[PDB]
């Protein structure tokens, strides 16, 4: 009930999640 | 090649491994992980993955 | 149409092959059910040598 | 009616492929010819705006869309009057003779039920419940009770009502409690779990979904392949990893769902990869779960990101139990995540008191936070004393 419902995040949607796939081949 | 025995290969792999792990766990803890892989006989990354799985 | 409308012994032949369908699908409820109906009705009908051993 | 609502939902927001709306356009165009979707067909422009909702030839004249098949024409206009005649005007003269002549009871009550179902496709909810009330007095057995729970349920799935549907379903089941078989009882319990997605009850959505059988098919309310996605996504969201082994990954009904339909990728990819403690391949499995399940479904869009976030925090907690101190080359290297982005994951999770962990900057050693001798006998033991004191002094201070 604290820092949960309306505030949410506004990140971790697409661009940040899709970038992590390229890091596997860069190692 | 057999699919039925393939399910039992991991069961036999974990059975012989668990018997060897109990020999390490029975005495006091806090031993070198590199020394644990030498007792099991596999690579360090191979032991850390299976030991943490149990 | 399989119950007493066509062929009585044909059930066990169908229930046996039905258990192999759910065997690869990892379904033990339909596999044990089809095998139970095949083994129970096995005394009510006739099967060849390959079917009884299966 | 659900086949149209599932396909036409892709017309709202699509950031990936346009062909998803093109393939869904063939289903919408085919159903509007046989039956009249006008209440839902016009609702598409009045639901969401400034994407596909601005294009209309009748209410508001504009063009914004990737598909031009959502605009009214002369074909659907003539078919709208045909449904108000054959389904209404022709039956209204037949049902009037049965009321005056007083022929039968249950036989005439079925005519009012079939008439009330026509108003659902026309979009009139006043006469749909009015004809249902006349048939409710003539209904006795459970044969006519099965269509009563659907009439209220059609407001939620079709008319998109998240409020008055839950209150009316609880009143009908409480007045006359029968339930029939488990599939009839699911029709009440399925909405209770789906309604939790709108009010954000978190793990309380899968309470009645997991117990429901996988053979439940409501047709117009919901389909067979779609209902399998609600129990698969929410089932892993509620039940912990210990319950995934004896319930989810091994089930007679669930394992038959993914074999027929490959669009789930939940009870298998998200489970087997977790049982093998492999988080490298576990990351891309959330893509097909979010993109091919959560996005195309309607009620699963209420949460969206709220799903995969709690699933990651859950699987990261299991890694903390297998090692006291972690490394930077383990989580932030082999799993594909990056130091900058991974630190944002647990960055907001720790102050929420959802998961306790320690993240290191320089050396990059992730330490597992454990209560040790505290556990549940320190903060949780004294919390029940004052937590119940408020409710204990509620009636004590004010008496009656």
């Amino acid at each position: 009930e604290n820092w949960d419902d309306v505030e949410v995040d506004d990140d971790f949607t697409n661009e940040l999640k899709a970038e992590l796939d390229r890091y596997k081949r860069e190692n | 090649g057999d699919e039925l025995t393939r399910s039992h290969f991991n069961a036999l792999y974990d059975t012989l491994l668990e018997s060897n792990l109990c020999k390490i766990i029975e005495p006091f803890e806090c031993v070198e992980i590199s020394h644990i892989s030498k007792i099991i006989g596999l690579d360090t990354q191979q032991v850390e993955g299976k030991l943490s799985q149990m | 149409e399989f119950k007493k409308l066509d062929d009585k012994p044909s059930l066990v032949d169908v229930h046996l092959l039905e258990s192999k369908v759910y065997h690869k699908l990892r379904n033990l409820a339909k596999s044990k059910a089809s095998l139970t109906a095949a083994r129970t009705a096995a005394n009510s009908i006739y099967c060849p040598t390959q079917t009884v051993a299966e | 009616n659900y086949e149209v609502s599932e396909k036409a939902f892709l017309l709202t927001q699509s950031k990936v492929s346009i062909e998803q709306r093109k393939e869904a356009a063939e289903f919408v165009l085919a159903k509007i010819k046989e039956e009249e979707m006008a209440p839902y067909y016009k609702y598409l422009c009045e639901e969401y705006l400034v994407n596909n909702g601005q294009s209309d030839l009748e209410h508001d004249e504009k063009s914004d869309s990737l598909n031009e098949w959502i605009k009214f024409d002369q074909e659907l206009y003539n078919e709208l009057c045909k449904k108000n005649e054959s389904k209404i005007k022709e039956l209204n003269e037949k049902i009037q003779k049965l009321e005056e002549d007083d022929e039968g009871e249950l036989e005439q009550a079925q005519a009012w039920i079939n008439l009330g179902e026509y108003y659902a496709q026309i979009g009139d909810k006043d006469n749909a419940e009015k004809t249902l009330g006349k048939s409710l007095s003539k209904a006795i057995s459970t044969g006519a009770k099965i269509d009563v729970m659907l009439t209220i349920a059609r407001l939620g799935f079709f008319y998109n009502d998240q409020l008055y549907v839950k209150e009316k379903l609880e009143a009908v089941n409480s007045m006359i409690e029968k339930g029939g078989d488990w599939e009839r009882r699911n029709r009440y319990k399925t909405y209770y779990g789906i309604h939790c997605l709108a009010v954000r009850n978190f793990k309380e959505a899968a309470k009645l979904l997991v117990d429901s059988l996988a053979t439940f098919t409501s047709i117009e309310l919901t389909s067979y392949e779609s209902i399998a996605t609600y129990a698969s996504v929410t089932g892993l969201f509620t039940l912990e990893r210990t319950d995934l082994k004896s319930k989810v990954i091994d089930s007679p009904e669930l394992l038959s769902l993914i074999s027929t339909t490959a669009a789930l990728q939940s009870i298998s990819s998200l489970t087997i990869s977790l049982y093998a403690s492999d988080y490298a391949s576990y990351f891309p499995y959330l893509l097909e779960t979010y993109a091919n399940v959560l996005i195309p479904c309607k009620y699963l869009n209420r949460h969206a990101d709220f799903f995969v976030r709690e699933m990651r925090r859950k699987v990261y907690a299991q890694l903390l139990e297998s090692y006291k101190t972690l490394s930077l080359k383990s989580m932030a290297s082999a799993f594909g995540v990056s130091v900058a982005f991974l630190d944002n994951d647990l960055g907001k999770f720790i102050p929420n008191k959802q998961l306790n962990c320690v993240i290191d900057r320089v050396n990059g050693i992730v330490e597992t936070n454990r209560p040790d001798n505290k556990n549940a006998q320190y903060h949780l033991l004294v919390k029940q004393g004052d937590g119940l004191l408020t409710k204990l002094q509620k009636y004590g201070a004010a008496v009656r």
